[PDB]
């Protein structure tokens, strides 16, 4: 299953560019990890953009 | 400045000779030093002119002269051997304006001794060092070129005099002239590695009462710590070094486990002064259980940055503190086991055994008794192992590393004659725990060997003549023989059972209880040291009233006896030997009794245990 | 635990250059912010609803790739449902369209004008944003070069 899940998450990565997410490799890799617990995603999608704005609050 | 090329062949030849990790660094080009135009720093009277126009064309110039620019009616003269630009102003200059452009003057005297620093010395001769401080010493001067076109924009409207010149510059030399000091501090003098740390953490201390200059130290040296932080984010989590620019306390030598890494005293920055010593161990416990064929990293690891006057930084240095002499003491204690070792020490030097050297001394008592260069090892190694195997001791697989030994000396051998003394043993140390266990202890380990073997050995010559007379009715040896002998059971007592056996006990329960290396070499080197101090080595005459009092009992059982010399097994002729041997036997007896009492005591607390011959004279 | 990852997730968002008082904060707005939804049709479908807005748009094989890599990985659910949530708010020759010199056996439709005249625009967008750069490369220095002195430099501040 260690084969089939680095080329699923390869896969997954290009699927998050293309539909202009603000996730890279790093912010996928913690969000897949999230995920995985058992998390709504819908509730997920507001916690990054309220950090993301908070962060250019400061700056 | 000419000093800088014999500063970059000394700096370069100093870095090579020390260690091999690399040579022969990049010499910038030729061209970048002939030309001074690579550099930041290389008319008409003005006496009949009007007043205002004199400050407007005075203005004009100064403005050229905070750069590398030549002024209208002024000039920079040729610098010498000196460091700092002097200007030279054009005759018939006013008396008013002449005192005020020498407080506008200090910007540019503090324009001089700056870029002469970041425009030569950054190279790699320099050091790693050199390059960062002129890596954030550049930001300060392009903001002060910004400065200079910003102010010339707001001349050419006919908008700029002294005056607003005068107001302008009071931020540019207040700031300015904080690295004019610095830069011909740093530069003066060798300052390489922890001696520039040092020297800004001296000069982020000047100014602490200011708060214009502080935050401005703080910032050259959070550029300048990064290259050391470079190094220390290797050597507290890895072994691994290279660094051929030497800027760490801790030098690379190229030749073991101690030989290897060693603390420099001016590359020691000072706010980690008082933690130098937890550097290098750190550090080298890393590399020294690699070489024992284990992991280096350290899996508790943070990226390191530079705060004045709070710590959070040499923090995290103690979280691998806290992890790489305990990951190696892990190592050792269990793998490739130190307890097994110390166990199988235990079985001979402390002569655990009792089975294996009574076979030993029947097996080889006419070769003990023959002296040295009259003895064969070949036919002993036999014996020994024949002895061995017979007793209790064949499951340790340690049991090998006995070999022959031959010392042949009187305790001479101090930390012809006979072969009882003249036998030790050799034993065989690893790798890992040669680390610990050295050449000292083991010559420690031998000596107490020598000084138990006597106790030993001189019991087989009591029991021996004790059972060959028994003729059935006669008591005329068997006096002196029962005071001898209870002395000599009695040492045999006091000894294993107070010197030796409940101290190696608590030291095998306080190694578990060690953290440290230096931890487990206090523990070792307290019982080793103090136990054979303990037992009756310690005089400068080295306690000879013990070795004459052995000299009788042995005179007694076998040189002046040979079991009665075969008579039937005269004249009592061997009985007035007997009395005399006894008295000299009660003299050294109470030579060592009194020479214990002396010195600041349960041999004699049992020996005289009801009052038992121990009055017969008293000192003083 | 999954209050810890949220503080990862603070971690990557922002960099470090104080900064030790920003991420408690952060972490504030991490937790502020995901139980309010809590309180108060497939998966695949709405991928196929956004192919569609980018053929209407035009950029054919974009949505022949899109729809080709979840046709494979139905050959992780919850993970491209969160990527539909994130859509449009983060960062985003060829010679066998309009040349019908290479090939074998090319197709035959007569000739070209009218995509060999939107293959120049191709790249007229690059050579529109290659000119924008240096228009925001003069505009951020003439913004230092003119001004009063020392208003964007906090020297006059020492």
């Amino acid at each position: 299953n260690l084969n089939a899940v680095r080329e699923t998450m390869d896969v997954l990565l290009e699927i998050s560019r293309i539909l202009n997410t603000g996730l890279d490799m790093e912010t996928l890799s913690i969000c897949v990890r999230l995920c995985e617990q058992g998390i709504n995603p819908e509730a997920l999608s507001s916690v990054i953009k309220e950090l993301r704005k908070a962060t250019e609050a400061l700056k | 400045l000419q000093q800088s090329l014999e500063l970059k062949r000394k700096m370069l030849r100093d870095k090579q000779n020390k260690k091999n990790s690399g040579q022969h660094l990049p010499i910038f080009p030729a061209w970048v030093y002939e030309r001074p135009a690579l550099i930041g720093d290389f008319a008409l009277p003005i006496g009949t002119l009007p007043l205002a126009s004199q400050e407007s064309a005075v203005v004009e110039d100064l403005l050229y002269v905070l750069v590398g620019v030549d002024g209208r009616y002024v000039s920079a003269q040729p610098l010498a051997g000196r460091q700092s630009r002097t200007f030279l102003v054009d005759p018939n200059l006013d008396l008013s304006i002449r005192e005020l452009v020498h407080r506008i003057l200090p910007v540019a005297a503090s324009y001089s001794a700056v870029t002469r620093f970041i425009e030569e010395k950054s190279s790699f001769e320099y050091g790693q060092v050199n390059h960062a401080l002129a890596a954030a010493m550049r930001t300060l001067v392009k903001e002060h070129l910004i400065l200079v076109s910003q102010l010339e924009q707001l001349h050419r409207q006919g908008l700029l005099s002294l005056q607003k010149l005068w107001f302008y510059i009071q931020p540019a030399m207040r700031t300015m002239d904080i690295l004019a000091s610095l830069a011909t501090s740093v530069d003066k003098g060798e300052c390489l590695g922890g001696s520039t740390l040092s020297l800004l953490h001296d000069r982020s201390f000047s100014y602490t009462g200011d708060s214009q200059a502080q935050e401005l130290c703080l910032y050259l040296t959070k550029a300048a710590s990064a290259p050391y932080f470079e190094v220390l984010e290797k050597w507290i989590y890895r072994g691994i070094i290279h660094d051929p620019y030497s800027e760490f306390m801790v030098e690379e030598h190229e030749l073991y486990w101690d030989q290897r890494y060693t603390i420099v005293q001016q590359q020691i920055p000072s706010f980690l002064q008082k933690m130098a010593d937890k550097i290098l161990s750190t550090g080298k416990y890393l590399n020294v259980v690699r070489e024992c064929g284990h992991d280096v990293t350290c899996p508790v690891a943070k990226e390191i940055i530079y705060t004045l006057k709070e710590r959070a930084y040499v923090e995290q240095i103690e979280k691998a503190f806290n992890y790489a002499s305990k990951v190696l003491l892990d190592f050792l204690m269990e793998e490739k086991e130190l307890v097994a070792h110390l166990r199988s020490i235990k079985r001979y030097f402390l002569m655990d055994q009792g089975d294996f050297f009574v076979h030993f001394m029947d097996l080889a008592e006419e070769e003990l008794r023959k002296p040295v260069e009259d003895i064969t090892p070949p036919r002993l190694e036999a014996l020994l192992e024949l002895a061995l195997r017979m007793s209790t001791a064949n499951t340790d697989p340690f049991k090998d590393d006995l070999k022959i030994d031959l010392m042949p000396h009187d305790l001479i051998t101090q930390l012809a004659l006979s072969g009882l003394e003249a036998f030790s043993f050799d034993y065989i140390v690893k790798w890992p725990l040669s680390l610990i266990i050295n050449r000292k202890a083991l010559t420690r380990y031998q000596m107490l060997f020598r000084h138990m073997f006597y106790c030993k050995h001189v019991e087989r010559q009591l029991c021996s003549v004790w059972i060959s007379n028994k003729a059935q009715w006669f008591a005329g040896a068997f006096t002196l023989r029962q005071r001898m002998l209870n002395f000599v059971q009695n040492i045999q007592y006091y000894m294993m059972f107070e010197v030796m056996e409940p101290t190696w006990h608590i030291l095998e329960k306080n190694l578990k209880s060690a953290s440290n290396i230096d931890d487990v070499l206090g523990h070792h080197t307290g019982f080793l040291d103090t136990c054979l101090k303990d037992c009756m080595l310690t005089n400068p005459e080295l306690l000879k009233v013990f070795s004459k009092l052995m000299s009788v009992c042995v005179m007694f059982t076998n040189c002046m006896q040979k079991f009665t010399q075969s008579m039937k097994l005269l004249v009592s002729g061997f009985e007035a030997t007997i009395n005399k041997f006894d008295k000299n036997f009660s003299a050294h007896l109470l030579d060592l009794l009194a020479r214990l009492s002396i010195y600041s005591a349960s041999v004699i607390s049992r020996l005289d245990f009801n009052g038992f011959y121990t009055e017969r004279l008293e000192r003083l | 635990s999954i209050t810890q990852l949220f503080d990862d997730l603070c971690e990557a968002l922002l960099p470090a250059a104080n900064r030790k008082r920003a991420k408690r904060s952060l972490k504030k707005v991490a937790y502020n912010a995901l139980f309010t939804n809590l309180f108060q049709l497939p998966a695949r479908n709405k991928i196929l609803m956004l192919s569609f807005d980018l053929r209407v748009g035009g950029l054919g094989p974009k949505a022949d790739r899109l729809e080709e890599l979840v046709e494979e990985l139905e050959a992780v659910g919850s993970v491209l449902d969160l990527l539909v949530q994130l859509a449009g708010s983060g960062p985003p020759r060829d010679y066998f369209l309009n040349n019908k010199h290479v090939g074998r056996n090319v197709p035959y439709s007569g000739y070209d004008c009218d995509d060999l005249s939107v293959f120049e625009m191709d790249v007229q967008s690059l050579i529109s944003r290659e000119e924008c750069l240096c228009h925001s490369m003069i505009q951020e220095t003439l913004q230092v070069m003119e001004a009063a002195p020392g208003t964007g430099l906090p020297t006059v501040g020492l």
